[PDB]
């Protein structure tokens, strides 16, 4: 849940999974990109946020 | 095994800790420690069972971590924890039941189980702490190639064993001497009978001796001498040595005379006892030599002279008994004792799940065959059974 | 009752742990546990005692918190720190002597003596802290119905009993067939007569059983069975089933022949042991069935063919035995056993001040007849007698 | 006591806690007291030994100290620490070798070897920290003159006595009316005989009484008690008193009749129980009173009828007998028991290193003799030695 | 089981409220409710198994919510809630039977059906509401360790046994003295009976003595107690106990005579009635003592005089009866009872889909063996069953 | 034992050197140690115990200093002397006659009464002083 991991403070899990390449699954109300290029999921940018 | 102790550990101070109205500053360390524990295990699929009718189970780990109150713990805190605790409780049980129904002639002191083995990778040694149970500061010593120390109530280190040695016999089994003991647990129970009562022997005494050797070596033992050995004081019908016939023993019990208990280590006299009873103390020994003599009373009232006349038939037999009982000891090997519930919990878990017989331990993990052959590699493995028992019986 | 052994857990810490020279980084946490207990105790009243000779005592808190500017403890601190600890434990100690001398036929489990449930309600929850004891853990499971576990080391589990069974008799009793046994604590010893020895049985085999029958469900036993019972294996003139007149018993001990222990649950074999003699394991029964034969010798020696004629009178009479002790086990239940001290505790406690005969226990605690007729409302004040009287061995003794 | 047990528990929670991968969360209050004791104790010269063969021990101390910044112990971590821990261990155990070898009479509670005494100082009082253990905490109201407890399994309160008394007798010994009995650890078995069986007494019943009194007090006692002696019940020829001769028992069993056993302090009735068997409690209690009788059975079948004439001679003697077993109890001072091995350690300790025999303990640190005079001398000195024992247990 | 109450509960609220033309006011909390569980259900997939000849069934729920902005219900309303209510009992139904056709040894009281297992995680505890049904509130209560109990009326709380007792006979049966009973249900008829008619007893009485020892306990028990047992106060050929022969038995009806009627729990007499009969009440008791005696009448008519002569052959035979009906009662466990469906209903749904036995029940639910082995397995998987057929029946 | 040693040896002091008439310079040491033993036992309660015919007694001390600033000891000084030294000599003639009439099994060389017991605490230790007999 983004809003307890906003209020805690505490990003020891997520930062752990994120080094990892821990599956998860981020929950909460999140604005997002539009992308319409190939070229871009070919890149894999997706990955980088 | 360290890893998995230290999961056992934590998951029970979560139990007996993390209770409702609690302050969070009597969890802390134990709730970084459970953070810890789950930020570890997430992500980490593991495999129980497919032995016998263990079932086959699969383990997955995507626990959040727990909370912080500011002052007390209150009840949701309590049952969120809880679901966790159970899970991870569940596991643990799973991995210590697949590990105890396991064994191998070579390397019985390793993991066993693929759970186990997984979890002595490296990536898991940050879930080790405080190891202060005696079966894994134990585990830890000899790991070590230190000196290990278990401590019995009464172990259980003779086998089952009723047996008679007749040092004069023949084939009407009228005129016996010999001696005849039961090795059983903890206890030994010796009888020398002379069925003349030593009419003819030199001096009018008869030397009985027996010795046990104990398949282990005990240190700082606290035993029991009794003069008489009431298990063969009664007059009983026994089988012949090679079972063809049985004959008649009608004990009539004398005290036993110049008894004289050595206990030995490599066949060097370590504690010499003679005429003592009641408490005595073995501090290091693998033998025990019970020495003792049956002496014809040289005076005798009419009734005792009527039941040891000058020759045959001998119908009163004198017998001089003596008991020893090992109420505790220190040794450096696992054994069974009548206060602990490793070798309990280890066959019970064999016998529920139907566990084939192995080519380590006996079938039925009976004691006697087990400590009758007592090996090092049988002892490796019921080490690591035995560790693994009581790490389950830390939560189970 | 989680209160109440928070109560005794943090006392007995405080003594452990609250001495001259230590480092206040060794109590830190102790010393916020025994602040919040002070705190959550203070202002409150309690009454202990109107039952029997259990005198009435009135306890008031007014105590100051432990200083925490400290780096090592000293001999002041100490001392205050005694003080308030042994106010405490009096406190304490109390409070457990008036909880263990009640029962209830309804709410057993629940709190009886009116200051453990003051100690019940939601402000005194806060107190509450580390259970780690094995009674209070059991106890916190109970509560939330998980499956509980007590080792005990000899469970007392058999009343005693020491009683015989004539299968064959007749008004001279010189030709009898028949067991007598001693189920006492953990030990049931028994044994198979025949007068005749099996002169005219059929094929020389007499038949022995002897069923045995728990009142709770025992798991993990490690069990000691040996061939003999040294207990009928003397001379003894018995009374009749009628007490009319007196018998003899002269036995004379064969082996058991095809020993069979075998341990059941709810009348289904759980296991069973052929001739095994030494320690075995019965991992789940309530009930246990020995059942052994006598068997002729059929080659005997002089004498032993002189033992047993071809007809009466039979002066020396067969007899096989059977020895069975309980060394460990775990119970679901409580129980009494020979390494813990609840049941005399609160036998003592109960004898002490004279409590007199209630609804729930025996007239006395006496334990023959609780294990004869342990109902589920005898489990449940048992079990809260023992937890307190295991509070209070905490601190008490 | 307390500073060396101090020292003891922070070197046995440096072995368990300090381990490869744990937080230093887990350690932080343990790491802060391992330093502070290696501070106490740098810059101190100690001497142990010099007494029997114990050989003479000079330990110094300058060491450095734990780190504190990691995260998770490592190796070389365990390593340093380790170093330390095996020179702490070694220099405790001696300390406690030799202070368990020595004893005084008038002070005998108080330490006794030097490095102890040394260790008694008030700058040594900075290593104090939790005193849990069950002897530590006797030790500690003992010395704050608080309530004393020790709980027992099995306790050894008897001194063995294998003993008869006869109160009819003849020097033909064929007519004898008395009781025999055994006193051993925990356990009284008490047979009175009849051989006339009781045909010319009053009421055709005998009366047998056994006063056994215990050197300590013992509450919260739980018993078991049954209706007959095994030890007693089978044929045996006995020494005489003044053993000039010996004596013929051929006991035929009957039940005990009106069993009442009585548990008295100082004199006053505490506990009764009349035809009780099985688990009954002695809530406080110093002396214990069997009294039992023997009746003759007024209807007997003709066998019974045969084993038991009007007149002389009678060839079989009716026996009553009766078994305590005290299984466990609570006593304010220290004693031998079945489960611990404080005796056992002492025992070893003294045995291994020949210490001559002192002023205050029996020769060979013999139980019965220990139990059959225990002075407050002795259970002062007993008391110092078996907490030693324990604070040695800890480690080694 | 809270979760599935709480589902058939709503259901059953719905079909009953959700009527046209009611006020939305009354159905305001029953909507929310509603739409909470319609909320929590769905996206989710439930299976209801095969076992027996229950069809596997799979569930999905993609469900709309229902209106709450009407102020009266229309038929659009009422047709639009019974489409999603169909579906809902549906499922409900389907989920109670496959529970009910299920049993298990080691956790019996545990969900046995995925389904209901499923709904057991804390995801569906939003769906918990009122439990106020006497089953549901029970369940509730025993989870809490709370004392609670059922109420019956007429509770089958005896197995079935017409059998006899001869305490005097012979193979003839002409003069027989002995008891004969029918324990059926709440019921309870005995009848004492002398072919001599206490002819040569002492002093012309004969004492009869019935013990129903209760499987459970019961409380606030209401009882008839009348004088007389209808059931064996006619002629009739009976087997004998070997079935080898049978014999005759010609009842005269006298009245019992010192009636006494004790309740006792624990061996303990709770409840004593002599020469009572009409309503008493049984507090508390797990057995049942009947002791009544024949008493020859010292003064008869010559018509009476004729039917008990001096000695044989005995015509007539003398009779006393008892009868002991259980209106009421409240037991701590479950039992069937002439007023509830619960044993009907689950034994329907196990034969009607085939059921194999299994090992917990008996075959086909039969009551007698159930009751009388009923073991804490058997109480457990009883209730289980049990209040989850009661939940079925709130919509079936 | 040592405090009440050095509260009857400080007593025993006081009765025999404030005498009248005699220099201040003969007692200036001895009025010191009285004054500290004042202070150091004012505000204490202290009770010998009703073992036996022994009767229970309560003491309370409340007590002014001896005056300094005497070139000789005149009669007013000796009187206030006296009377706080009486009350003093009970208190400790019946702390020794309660700590003379216990013992113990173990530990017998320590104090049994309460008064002594209370008296072995640091804060009296004050009070000690020339230990010659
Ligand atoms: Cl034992
Ligand atoms: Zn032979
Ligand atoms: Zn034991
Ligand atoms: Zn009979
Ligand atoms: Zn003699
Ligand atoms: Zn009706
Ligand atoms: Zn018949």
């Amino acid at each position: 849940n983004l809003e307890e991991l906003m209020r805690t403070g505490d990003y020891a899990q997520i930062t752990n999974m994120l080094l990892n390449n821990q599956p998860v699954a981020l929950v909460g109300a999140l604005p997002f990109i539009t992308d319409s290029s190939v070229i871009s999921l070919v890149a894999k940018l997706d990955a980088t946020v | 095994m360290d890893v998995l102790y230290s999961l056992s550990k934590t998951l029970k101070d979560a139990r007996d800790k993390i209770v409702e109205g609690t302050l969070y500053s009597n969890v802390s360390d134990l709730i970084q420690q459970f953070n810890q524990m789950i930020i570890t295990m997430n992500g980490n699929e593991f495999q129980t069972g497919g032995i016998g009718n263990l079932p086959i189970r699969n383990w997955n780990f995507d626990f959040g971590l727990l909370g912080t109150t500011l002052l007390n713990l209150d009840a949701n805190y309590v049952e969120t924890a809880r679901n966790t605790i159970d899970y991870f409780v569940d596991f643990v049980d799973n991995v210590c039941m697949d590990e105890m129904v396991r064994e191998s002639q070579r390397n019985g002191i390793a993991p066993q189980s693929d759970s186990l083995r997984k979890l002595s990778g490296i990536k898991f040694k940050r879930i080790n702490f405080d190891n202060s149970s005696e079966y894994i500061e134990n585990w830890n010593l000899q790991n070590r190639r230190q000196r290990t120390g278990f401590t019995f109530h009464k172990p259980n280190i003779f086998p089952y064993s009723a047996s008679f040695t007749l040092n004069r016999s023949q084939p009407a089994h009228d005129n016996l001497m010999g001696t005849m003991w039961l090795n059983a647990g903890s206890e030994i129970q010796v009888a020398g009978f002379d069925y003349s009562c030593a009419i003819n022997a030199p001096a009018n005494i008869q030397q009985f001796e027996h010795i046990v050797q104990l398949r282990r070596v005990l240190t700082t033992a606290t035993i029991t001498l009794l003069p008489d050995a009431e298990r063969f004081s009664f007059p009983r019908v026994i089988n012949s040595a090679d079972g063809a016939t049985t004959w008649y023993f009608n004990p009539v019990i004398l005290r036993p005379n110049n008894v004289e208990v050595e206990f030995l280590l490599n066949g060097q006299i370590i504690n010499t006892y003679q005429a003592r009873f009641g408490t005595i103390i073995a501090r290091n020994f693998d033998t025990i030599r019970l020495s003792f003599q049956l002496m014809r009373p040289p005076n005798m009232t009419p009734a005792v002279a009527a039941l040891f006349p000058n020759a045959q038939p001998f119908e009163h037999h004198a017998t001089v008994g003596l008991t020893l009982r090992i109420e505790s000891a220190v040794c450096e090997s696992v054994l069974a004792d009548a206060s602990k519930t490793m070798l309990a919990n280890v066959t019970s878990v064999r016998q529920e799940y139907a566990i084939p017989v192995g080519p380590v331990f006996p079938p039925g993990m009976n004691w006697t065959d087990l400590i009758t052959n007592y090996s090092p590699s049988r002892e490796d493995n019921l080490q690591r059974v035995f560790t693994v028992a009581s790490i389950r019986s830390m939560l189970v």
